[PDB]
RNA sequence: GCGGUCGCCUCCUAAAAGGUAACGGAGGCGCCCAAAGGUCCCCUCAGGCGGGACGGAAAUCCGCCGGAGAGCGCAAGGGUA
RNA sequence: GGUGGGGUUCCCGAGCGGCCAAAGGGAGCAGACUGUAAAUCUGCCCGAAGGUUCGAAUCCUUCCCCCACCACCA
RNA sequence: CGCGGGGUGGAGCAGCCCGGUAGCUCGUCGGGCUCAUAACCCGAAGGUCGUCGGUUCAAAUCCGGCCCCCGCAACCA
RNA sequence: GGCGACACACGUGCUACAAUGCCCACUACAAAGCGAUGCCACCCGGCAACGGGGAGCUAAUCGCAAAAAGGUGGGCCCAGUUCGGAUUGGGGUCUGCAACCCGACCCCAUGAAGCCGGAAUCGCUAGUAAUCGCGGAUCAGCCAUGCCGCGGUGAAUACG
């Protein structure tokens, strides 16, 4: 069913349909499942609506999540920016960050090739 | 895959040590 | 209203994190809810959980005394 | 039908608290909510109809009304469109209605809605009444997830008796309109 | 990311020049040669001319530029595109 | 001679009835519609401003102001809520 | 207006009363060969309504268009 | 002045009849083959349609003007 | 400070696009080299990187050491997925005077391209090719997926 935001997982495993929440996954997902004591073998598709609202609370107000992350982690790239750092004039020219390379394929931090 | 460093396979590509790669006997 | 093609709107039962909204009146009568605000959980009577202002803050602190 | 707690909550909370702050002479100057209108533009369907009912299926479902269809006024090529074809769902809602339906809108449709941190506060139209755009239609309990082959969302009117805005505001406020501050 | 967690290392070539300027009663242009270290809290609202290689760059400072080296704000390169 | 033109409609020329010429100024027709026809019952525009997810100068929705500048199948005129 | 031919899978094209996914050709796709381009080779894939019989792409009525032809024009 | 035809990527041409999605050859660009170039092969980019009005829902396309172009005409005197 | 730039183009490579496959547990079998200004058992703290404590070894003595594929058992069930790990946010460990430019590593979050690659083109005839790990050199640390070596399992096919 429902989690943070909305992201509805469904069949799978209880573990795994955790994953396929913004914020979560592997770790943060088998935690979660142990400490709110419930079976991660289990396909969400059939399980107590009570481990429902068990797994939901623990995993909403532990931790920050979709909406709320992906416009932490926003926030601060915008800080990086606009500080004049140069972190952040790399997030400016939508070049790569941290070290490596621009003079041969940066391409997925650079987009596709415009050859000339 | 060899170049997933949070797999026990990735560990051992690096040849590194870590939760993922754990060393015990 | 129009007699026939209509839904019927009949007095329902919703529920949620909360106890049960007793008012309803809609058509599929005994609904489940998500989240439902107004019991004060999401932001209204606002908990802000898991909240940071840390982003100045962090390497003001353990970098102080260090 | 004639209960609705909101309704109730307007005429045993909400109307004493307006002369209170406002200090209106009469009984019918102080404000009134009349009319919630919803209203679908689709034209993301023109050459389909089928694609049309099964959205106007939906509002009647959430509403409890079914739907007008609106009709383009005129011909307008840029994007598609000739004169005629189906653009869109409208329903007028009042009285009872629009009551149980607002009900529903504040305590469960808007919470389930991403984010939200409020409705915005300058949407007032100046003339004192308010509008609102959603994004999707599976906020509403009435929809199951299963149901819905696309996401579509629509545009709701909400019309008051406040000659101002200011007023408008506040009844709006009063009734529990999470705003934005 | 990265590290140190003790030591918290910046060069005292600068850091004498600006404690002595948090209480003199004065605020002026420091010119250092020295990116290697970090900024602030002291540093903050003073400004710093950082050397690029090739001169010092002035650089006003202000509390989010927090934990960061002196050498971020001062960037060695010139770009301005290719066309 | 060559070129243009040749019947029909609208406007101006046309001198406030009508009519009125030139190889005077400008435009249109040779169709169309089984509903775009009869009748009864309702309804009222364009435009501007504010509001409103995808919606942008304009798709649809809401508020107010708007006496007709909209519409009337097609040219213009007269007419017309 | 008249006469004679038609109408077939994307194109052409044969089309028979005992079923003919309906010859064949080329087009397209996938294989083989390959300096380029091909050529060669292998596999893949009934105008309309009605009506007569047990069976209709086949016979008839009808309707729609095409081609052809002859003739007329106050 | 007269009449007929035209003007569209860098070149040369379709598309305009019949309103709605601009095509062809060459050229250009990136790659391949070669020791290398050319030929050849695999990819790609590039035009708002002379210009200004108008018609329409929509104009390279239909209408008008202006602008260059090609052809024909200018006889009896 | 730069040699690390980045509209782009090419060579050599690594990791892949998954089910003869991925993940977790347990369990095996090598060789060559390296090290007492170093290799570090074992114990403790840490999810971990690593930090403490500390024993042996000038080393067929003691240490790097776990070899990996493989074996057993269990999970995933054809999904841009438990494939793949690029990018990026945050949090830390270590070397070093110092990791902004420009380090390696750990953890949490993030999860991109990619569904077997146009014209073309490379290697290999046997313990070879494929595939799997391990060691040295240089070196504080390391951008090593490179190089030089080591063994593990181990094909196909040569008409002419
Ligand atoms: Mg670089
Ligand atoms: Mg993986
Ligand atoms: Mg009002
Ligand atoms: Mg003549
Ligand atoms: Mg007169
Ligand atoms: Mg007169
Ligand atoms: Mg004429
Ligand atoms: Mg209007
Ligand atoms: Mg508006
Ligand atoms: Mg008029
Ligand atoms: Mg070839
Ligand atoms: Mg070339
Ligand atoms: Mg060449
Ligand atoms: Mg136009
Ligand atoms: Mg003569
Ligand atoms: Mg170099
Ligand atoms: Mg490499
Ligand atoms: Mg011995
Ligand atoms: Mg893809
Ligand atoms: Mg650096
Ligand atoms: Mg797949
Ligand atoms: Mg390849
Ligand atoms: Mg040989
Ligand atoms: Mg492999
Ligand atoms: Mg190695």
């Amino acid at each position: 069913a429902r989690i943070a935001g909305v992201e509805i997982p469904r069949n799978k495993r209880v573990d795994v349909a955790l994953t396929y929440i913004y914020g979560i996954g592997k770790a943060r997902a088998k935690e979660a499942l142990e400490k709110t004591g419930i079976n991660p073998a289990t396909r969400v598709k059939d399980l107590t609506e009570a481990e429902v609202v068990r797994l939901r609370e623990y995993v909403e107000n532990t931790w920050k999540l979709e909406g709320e992350l992906r416009a932490e982690v926003a926030a601060n790239i915008k800080r990086l920016m606009d500080i004049g750092c140069y972190r952040g004039l790399r997030h400016r020219r939508g070049l790569p960050v941290r070290g490596q390379r621009t003079r041969t394929n940066a391409r997925t931090r650079k987009g596709p090739r415009k050859t000339v | 895959g060899k170049g997933d460093r949070r797999t026990r396979r990735g560990k051992i590509w690096r040849g590194t040590y870590g939760k993922y790669r754990p060393r015990k006997k | 209203m129009k007699e026939g093609i209509h839904p019927k709107l009949v007095p329902a039962r919703i529920i949620c994190g909360c106890g049960n909204v007793i008012e309803t009146y809609s058509t599929k009568p005994e609904i489940y809810v998500e989240v439902c605000s107004k019991c004060h959980p999401f932001y209204t009577g606002q908990q802000r959980f898991v909240d940071t202002e840390g982003r100045v803050e962090r390497f003001q602190r353990r970098y102080g005394d260090s | 039908p004639l209960d609705v707690a909101l309704k109730r909550k307007y005429y045993e909370e909400v109307r004493p608290e307006l002369i209170r702050r406002f200090g209106y002479q009469n009984v019918w100057e102080v404000p009134r909510l009349e009319k919630v209108v919803i209203n679908q533009g689709l034209g993301e369907a023109k050459e389909d109809a089928r694609i049309l009912e099964k959205a106007a299926q939906e509002l009647a479902l959430i509403t409890g009304q079914k739907p007008a269809v609106t009709r383009a006024k005129k011909s307008i090529s840029n994007f598609k469109l000739r004169k005629g074809m189906p653009i869109g769902l409208r329903v007028t809602l009042r009285r009872d209605r629009m009551w149980i339906f607002l009900e529903k809108l504040l305590n469960v449709a808007l919470p389930r809605i991403r984010d939200f941190r409020g409705l915005n506060p300058n949407s007032f139209d100046g003339r004192g009444n308010y509008n609102l755009g959603l994004r999707e239609q599976l906020i509403f309990p009435e929809i199951t997830y299963d149901m819905v082959d696309a996401l579509r969302g629509m545009d709701i009117a909400v019309v008051t008796t406040a000659e101002t805005d200011e007023e408008a505001r506040a009844l709006l406020e009063l009734l529990g309109f999470p705003f934005r501050k | 990311p990265r590290s140190l967690k003790k030591g918290v290392f910046v060069d005292d070539h600068l850091l004498e020049k600006v404690l002595e300027l948090n209480a003199k009663g004065e605020k002026r242009l420091i010119k250092t040669w020295s990116r290697r270290s970090t900024i602030v809290p002291e540093m903050v609202g003073h400004t710093i001319a950082v050397y690029n290689g090739k001169q010092h760059v002035p650089v006003y400072i202000t509390e989010n530029m927090v934990g960061h080296k002196l050498g971020e704000f001062a960037p060695t390169r010139t770009y301005r595109g290719h066309g």
